[PDB]
């Protein structure tokens, strides 16, 4: 942060924050270029993966700067422009998570994105280290959440709507529709299970049907569906909680 | 409208006041225009 002995001082922490802000803008522009397009090409997936790796490394470096209650670094980040980058990443996550989940070919990209979100939330939790009750850093993060309220709402809905799936499929009410042990439930029986649970509304019903890929027999494997979606939710959503 | 001669000639700022309604990014604005 501050080289005391040297005549001239360079703020490596602020430089790292600036690079994070530039990478966030690049990722947002790439997302906007793929906003209209329904399917992401393989080269675009590779570019997303490389950018996510770079952002993850920068997030880890920033977390390591401020862990071990380094109060000076915490204040530097608080007064820097890290909040704008976090807001941008929140929008990117909230929209990209909805977009990628519908198609079954970007599951690896979805996992990378959710890992990046996990590291961002770990950085925020490290930011909150040492905060007293009614602390200024906590107030600033509440302000950031209010600024990014819509993206936070959509992320929370995503986690809710992919975490209730395990309880739904473990309920016996779901088991009467597929009493046998094959587990390959038809799409229509899936649809009646949706409304028998009564927690899953019509929008949730249609979105999970869209995000569930089925064979020509109109029968989906709930086991592969849940092991694909629920476990990552249980991993990342813990940091948000 | 001249503002440097405020002492001699009063400026008329009622027609000079503007309101900043929306600020959008270039790509978001392009998508909105496409819509």
């Amino acid at each position: 942060r501050t080289q005391t002995g040297n005549n001239t001082t360079v703020n490596i922490i602020i430089s790292t924050v600036d690079y994070l802000l530039r990478v966030q803008e690049s990722i947002s522009d790439f997302y906007w270029y793929y906003s209209g397009k329904d399917v992401i090409d393989e080269q675009g997936q590779r570019n997303f993966s490389k950018a996510i790796q770079v952002a993850k490394q920068v997030f880890n470096t920033l977390t390591e700067y401020i862990q071990g209650p380094c109060t000076g670094n915490q204040q530097s980040l608080a007064h820097s422009r890290l909040w704008d980058a976090v807001v941008g990443f929140l929008h990117v996550f909230a929209h990209m998570q909805m977009k990628l989940s519908q198609d079954s070919s970007q599951i690896e990209l979805l996992k990378e994105l959710m890992d990046l979100q996990k590291d961002m939330v770990v950085m925020l939790l490290s930011m909150l280290e040492g905060n007293v009750v009614n602390g200024t850093i906590g107030k600033q993060m509440v302000d950031m959440l209010v600024e990014s309220s819509n993206n936070v709402e959509m992320i929370l809905k995503f986690f809710d709507m992919f975490l209730k799936l395990k309880d739904l499929t473990s309920s016996d009410t779901f088991k009467e529709y597929d009493p046998d042990g094959k587990g390959v439930i038809s799409k229509r029986d899936f649809h009646k299970a949706m409304e028998s649970h009564k927690h899953y509304t019509q929008s949730e019903t249609e979105f999970l049907l869209s995000c569930a890929e089925t064979d020509e027999n109109e029968t989906l494997d709930y086991e592969e569906f849940v092991k694909r979606f629920h476990e990552p939710a249980k991993d990342i959503g813990f940091n948000v909680a | 409208e001249s503002t440097s001669n405020s002492k001699n000639v009063p400026p008329d700022l009622s027609i000079c006041t503007f309101v900043l309604e929306q600020s959008l990014s270039v790509r978001a604005l392009q998508e909105m225009l496409a819509n």
